[PDB]
RNA sequence: UGAGGUAGUAGGUUGUAUAGU
DNA sequence: AAACTATACAACCTACTACCTCAT
RNA sequence: UGAGGUAGUAGGUUGUAUAGU
DNA sequence: AAACTATACAACCTACTACCTCAT
């Protein structure tokens, strides 16, 4: 008879090397490990997104509590939980007027209008940064509903262009920090916050603190020379441009650092073949990129290998990666899934099942249940019944326990938001959004390697 | 010898405040006395407040709120700290902290107002800054700093009913094993027997045209009644495979490959469950990749079976529930079966627009969980058994497939405890941030809800 | 027997809405306008390097006294000074292994090892700006006396031209700079003899990183509402036997201690053979243009008078190209400054030269200034032996000559690579040639930053 | 034993203005009183505050401001301030200060009008220096006991120069002006007469060949000794111009402009003095531009002209002052003489290498400064002239050009006090400190120089 | 930081190799 | 188709704008 | 963030247009 | 120069790999 295997919840180090669970009570309780001290914030925007940044700045000044801390920790303040500095003053501002917008608003393409608005905020931001003398590690935009509801994402193609001289920048709605004042015809906010207004100043924080060069928690457990590969496989789709594929890669060594470097567009296989079987020159380059990364960022080379991804690795392309990879180290390739059903409901009660726990079909091929209750939290993240991830490891000797406590650790490094835990791995998470944003200009040939440019 | 920081204040108000400030300042070095992280229940409280209070406490902190200022208990400890301040004749031992910027100064008790509060208001750093710079000036003994002792104390109070426990839990899943399969595969070499335009799901038995051969599970003699030339065929002409061999993953010829016989069995499940609850005579739905069901309002009695709710009506919309089930004989042979729910408004005809189907199971999804979610499986794998024990297929006029209507239930090793029923609302305050945190062209389709 | 009608020193403002005459007591005494939060400090360099670097921090941490502060006021400590904090942890450090440079050393060419060092640094930190996560502001490269001697087309120029695309600051220190206690040469004395003067050191290496942090020190003190003041460069770009012509280019002055500074043309006009250096009408009207195009964007309004500083005479053709582009409410002014016009006043009895601000007039379009020499303040001469005036002239226009006095010594006051009371040339010209050597230094450069950081 | 000094500024307002002067007297070495500083949030106050004013305090600033004339505490320890005043009979007691220009003097209390208020208005480094000046808070810290007066002293005592001051003061210049201007300018319209392969440089008096002219300043009857084809040239051929026309920019003509009558005038002075100078049998160095000239060993005695020294000697080398002299005419009829330093090794014949000579220059350049320099140069003019006032210029055998060897005198309103010899030491020791600053490529020389 | 160093051109001289009427 | 004597640029004769060097 | 909605193909079935000796 | 006939990929028969949006 078949039983689940528990897999442990994984530590996250903090301050002073002290670990939690919990990211958000972590913070509240030891803060970040390497402090910063002090970022100087830049907005552009009307005076009416002036006016709502200076009043959200200000109010996150103050404590923000929640109706229980249980599941939403109440918010200290910024600098009680980072120790930085943030104020109202010495915020740099710069203006757009509604003549041009309303002059331009009455064209036929779309596009246009998105193509001068997006350059618009990008030669103000530049000339900005290549102009003035007051230093800006954060540009906060804002941006008006009325291009929302009448006018291809804006911020991927804004980050894309502005991907080419390094400016970190956050995107922040109207309606997201005004949402007292922004309601529909009904009378009520369709945005509303009433009692959330926590993880709000919780997820603006950390991202700010992200994008400020700190690094606010990192996981304890690395063995010595081991490196997840976590492949993208995200597909470009720009019609009868070839695609073929633009996977690209994340790899974690001995911190939260993701250094992503450019795979090659991929000439083979143009899409009426997907099946994502890489030629030996393509892999090698990319291994090449990830060890030559690790030798330089490590100085030691790398004993053991993990490569996440989302389809199944045959074998000519095993054998192209082995033969540059040395004697000595191991590599293995973890496939992961969401679409293969499998619901465990419970028996008695109405709680759903519990993070950590594991099925084991075979020594290749595992569940793992990543959403659901959590102890901790005395909640569960998922909604309605959590679905679970399929694992399965196609060839190369490694411990099944080994990789299911790897992705669990791997799931918690989220850095956009301050949540318990997202499905997805981190790696995969990221995934998506440097291909969004790496594939939406293709006449970048040296992109930064850094995440700040990119969430 | 005194060494010990007292704080007093209102235990269910500013627990967040107090226990934040507990916790700093037994990882800044102080050691620190309060009801939070020592008061447990069970003691004898006053006694060992007063001894603490006149016996070992350098310190006094009294939080001014809102709540801080007319509840008795912070107002007798405020009376014996001044007691004790009087008796040491020390005028550093009472240290109000203000933290409610609605609080003005003027309504604050007599023995607060002499002395000027520590700001708390705007921010807390800086106030813990100059709560530490003046207890440092005031010379007060510290230990060298150890936050290690703060995360054994976080770790013992703080993590009492929010840790996992060692029991037994059994869980049942949405896999339902067969436990009989036909022993051996019919492959019929008509060749000429069958026209070139025949489709081959109009056969009332599952079926599929293979090079020179037809594969099914019934003899010959089946398709006598809807192809007259078929009874001129000679039965020594079909192949026969035992599917021990594939299923034991112990066969492998020329003709067919072990990936394609299983390929081929898993077509003929798929399609005879197809045609097997056709004929039960239970109303379709043109679902996007699968084909998905559901069962009319008015024929089960009270709307109930086994005292369990299946069907329903919430806004002048009848919606019902449906399964679809495919088959996967990967790890085990099983017939999977997933849930789905449809809508409909007088219980005959469908909505028009998918977006008034999506939006309707979306916002039907939250006001129930998984307990109802596994009570209404059950339900329609129990309606959908003829039998009692497994399901009575329809796939040949002899040769059947019974799958049982139990699925297979896992039990685990550790879980946790269970609270009351403030949980599932949070959860929906869960479903409320997933509102909040994401949104895309939502103006539209709920302008044409009405 | 004539008389030199002086003018008064302008102040510049401090913090709170103060103004004293000195920087060094004023910011001792009051403080800079906006503070920053602190600097994060990158180097790259040899364990050497960082040991050197660490310990001068360290040092300028706490509060150090020169011999005397009639010269070089008190260092009361860079935390109590600027308010900032910059300590020796969260430092990043990016190696230089001394193997590669010694087998890139032995070749015959200097060229070429001067381009694989240049290459070899900004590929350091590039790759530190491109994938590392930690902020760092200020980068400050350190080297050696074997590299800065046996490498002997220079490293700063080159390094600042190739950095400028990616708008990186950056700052050069020898090591002779903040060493100069074993930097010893074989008699015994010190080559850089510091000791008596850490606190000017760390004065001026205080006053340039807290500038290229990002805070403004100072500001000046009256400016009339529409006035801004150009500053022409004519630095001869001088790439071998290429058609070489002229690289002129500008700095600009208007409300701030901030120079708004933009590149000029590559020059295809005017060959040396007619190198008097003059603009073409297309290029001053670019000019001029580009002027007033950034007034209306850093002021949202319009000039009402522009100054233009020159070192060369003007002519009339491209005034009257200049006229036609500026509105008819606006009056132009040009400025020449000399510095090679012997003309030396000697004192009749006394312990001092000829003090700052006595001005000779002699017309009313051209008169001299004596922008160095002695000042009751700081109580000694900028100068040595005697002080050389300059000689400024009012080519074309209508003013007075009491205005440009005034606004040049004004101008000469402003200096932020060095912590000086006062210079000779006015800030506007001393600029120019690093900005000119910069700009002129590499071939790639199409449109280069505005802001000052990324070239002191 | 009062010692301490009191500030009573707005709560909210003027904590900038109060903070600071309250610290920078902490710094200075006083015992200072604030609210902000010493009486830190936790603390009581008017038990605190009288206590100070009754026992410890011996200074009581208010800080004048629209924001503390009419908050309650200001008033408050005012009125304790003026009853402590009269209990210690001191009416200096009170020393007001003033920050808001924008009220005026009657706005502020009537406890404040009868003493004279501290100038803080403009500008703080006066107003803290007028405190200073203050009776019983004069520059003595405190009564100082034992110790950190050199760092206050550092900054007090010999920090003491902000201002400027006014007095009239006597300058020279270097700059020679002529006294009488030749009447006329003559022009040699030679042509045929002047052979093609001829040199200008050859003959003994000023000539440019214009075009067919030939531009001197004496007769056309004294060039005999070099050509004897002068005898058919006859004089009213030659043309002549006065020079109060071409100086005034009056005479306008095709032949000669006046910038060109101006730039030829120039040359022929220039080169006048050149060949009288080298009439006068001294030496002659070369240079980029113009040429060096000085005093070999021999001709001066005693080292010693006017007292005042000019040839010298150091280490091995000796040295010889100089000059070189080039006119013009724009602000005046003047010419200018710049001054220059030749050295030598033995008094016969120069350096091999200029890269030694400028090395040895300014080494010479820290031993002596402005009046030695004014020296030399007005003993190197005497000695240059033969009579009192003017010097003799050999232009022709019967017109002389006489130039004011007195050098030009101008006067100056504003001027500067005159210190002791100290700051000689601080100017050679700030050549060491450029010295210290710049230097590129010095190893080579410094190893090549001994 | 300023005084001496080299290359060689601001603006009118007269020596080369053609052509205006 | 060719007489008289200037042109057509243009190298070069005493002088003014720059870049590089040395050293306190 | 998860479940419905949608274009398009694994990989070996059988119809287009030949050419092989 | 020509008998048989599969050829040499190729169009496509039911279901696997990723997207993408509708709202909690």
């Amino acid at each position: 008879m078949k039983e689940l295997i528990y897999i442990e919840e994984p530590s996250i180090l903090f301050a002073h090397g002290q670990k939690c669970t919990d990211p958000r009570d972590g913070l509240a309780l030891f803060g970040p490990l390497n402090q910063i001290y002090g970022i100087k914030s830049g907005v552009v925007g009307t005076q009416k997104g002036l006016q709502i940044f200076k009043s959200y700045l200000d109010k996150i000044q103050k404590p923000i509590y929640n109706h229980n801390n249980i599941t939403r920790p109440m918010f200290p303040g910024f600098e009680a939980v980072f120790g930085c500095k943030w104020e109202s003053q010495n915020i740099v501002f710069k203006e757009i007027t509604d003549e041009e917008i309303r002059r331009y608003l009455f064209n036929a393409s779309t596009h246009k209008r998105t193509y001068d608005l997006v350059t618009l905020f990008n030669d103000k931001i530049i000339t900005a940064n290549k102009n003035d003398e007051e230093r800006v590690d954060v540009w906060f935009v804002i941006v008006p509903e009325e291009i929302y509801k009448y006018c291809a994402q804006f911020h991927d193609q804004l980050k894309a262009r502005l991907l080419e001289h390094t400016i970190p920048t956050q995107i922040l709605r109207e309606s997201t920090l005004a949402w007292r004042d922004f309601k529909n015809t009904f009378g009520a906010p369709i945005r509303d916050f009433s009692k959330i207004e926590g993880h709000l100043a919780w997820t603006i924080s950390t991202a700010a603190y992200y994008k400020a060069g700190g690094k606010p928690w990192k996981l304890g457990d690395i063995r010595p020379g081991v490196c997840y590969l976590g492949l993208v496989y995200k597909k470009i789709e720009k019609s009868k441009n070839p695609q073929n594929a633009c996977c690209a890669a994340q790899m974690f060594l001995d911190n939260g650092d993701g250094t992503v470097f450019k795979g090659e567009v991929g000439p083979w296989y143009n899409p009426e073949k997907g099946e994502y079987h890489l030629k030996p020159k393509e892999a090698k380059a990319l291994l090449t990129q990830a060890l030559e990364s690790y030798k330089e960022q490590n100085k030691s080379y790398p004993k053991e290998v993990f490569i996440h991804a989302r389809t199944r690795f045959n074998d000519e392309e095993w054998n192209a990666f082995n033969e540059v990879t040395p004697k000595n180290t191991n590599l293995v390739g973890v496939t992961i899934t969401k679409s293969k059903p499998l619901k465990l409901y419970k028996t008695e009660g109405a709680f759903p099942i519990m993070r950590g726990n594991a099925y084991i079909v075979d020594e290749k091929k595992a569940f793992l249940w990543t959403l659901g209750f959590v102890p901790k939290l005395q909640s569960t993240l998922s909604m309605e019944v959590p679905n679970p991830i399929f694992i399965e490891i196609n060839k190369g000797e490694a411990e099944i326990q080994q990789v299911l406590k790897d992705i669990l650790a791997l799931t918690k490094l989220n850095y956009n938001a301050c949540i318990y835990a997202d499905g997805e791995p981190v790696t995969l998470r990221f995934a998506n959004k440097i291909g969004e944003i790496l594939t939406a200009s293709t006449e970048i040939k040296t992109p930064p390697l850094a995440f700040k440019y990119y969430i | 010898m005194r060494n010990k920081i007292f704080i007093s204040h209102a235990t269910p108000e500013d627990d967040d405040f107090t226990r934040w400030l507990s916790l700093k300042l037994i990882g800044l070095g102080y050691e620190v006395w309060c009801d939070i992280l020592f008061l447990d229940k069970g003691v004898d409280f006053w006694s060992t407040i007063e001894k603490e209070i006149r016996e070992n406490t350098c310190k006094f902190l009294i939080v001014s709120s809102t709540a801080g200022n007319k509840r008795e208990g912070v107002l007798k400890e405020l009376a014996v700290a001044t007691k004790v301040k009087k008796h040491l004749q020390d005028d550093m031992f009472i240290i109000p902290l203000a933290i409610d910027e609605n609080l003005s100064y003027d309504d604050i008790n007599i023995e607060i107002v002499r002395l000027n509060a520590i700001d708390f208001k705007k921010s807390w750093a800086k106030g813990l800054q100059d709560l530490l710079d003046a207890f440092e000036k005031q010379n007060v003994p510290k230990k060298p700093p150890d936050h290690s002792k703060s995360n054994l104390l976080y770790q013992q109070i703080f993590l009492h009913d929010k840790q996992a426990i060692e029991k037994e839990e059994t869980y049942d899943s949405n896999w339902f094993p067969i436990i009989s399969f036909p022993n051996e595969l019919r492959f019929h070499r008509y060749d000429w027997r069958l026209p070139k335009q025949f489709d081959v799901r109009t056969l009332a038995f599952p079926a599929i045209r293979y090079k020179e051969y037809l594969c099914t599970f019934a003899w010959e003699y089946d398709f006598i009644h809807q192809l007259p030339k078929t009874e001129t065929y000679n039965g020594q002409e079909s192949i026969r495979i035992s599917t021990s061999d594939i299923l034991s993953g112990r066969y492998d010829t020329d003709f067919i490959r072990n990936y394609e016989c299983q390929r081929l069995i898993v077509q003929l499940i798929n399609k005879a469950f197809e045609l097997r609850m056709k004929d039960k005579n239970v109303r379709e739905y043109q679902m996007s990749k699968t084909f998905a069901y559901w069962i009319e309002k008015g024929k089960l009695e009270k709307d109930k079976f086994e005292k369990i709710k299946l069907v329903g009506k919430q806004k002048n919309k009848y919606w019902h529930f449906g399964i679809s089930a495919a088959g996967k004989l990967y790890p085990s042979p099983v017939l999977m079966v997933s849930s789905h729910i449809i809508f409909t408004m007088d219980g005959i005809n469908l909505i028009k627009s998918k977006s008034i189907q999506h939006s309707s199971r979306r916002k039907q999804g939250k006001n129930w969980w998984n307990d109802k979610w596994r009570e209404k499986l059950l339900a329609f794998i129990r309606f959908l058994s003829d039998d009692q024990n497994a399901i009575y297929l329809n796939v040949g006029s002899e040769e059947k497939i019974l799958i049982s209507n139990k699925p297979l239930k896992f039990f685990g090793k550790m879980s946790y405890v269970t609270p009351s029923e403030v949980t599932l609302e949070e959860e929906s305050v869960l479903a409320d941030i997933n509102n909040f945190e994401e949104d895309t062209e939502d103006l539209d389709e709920l302008e044409d809800i009405e």
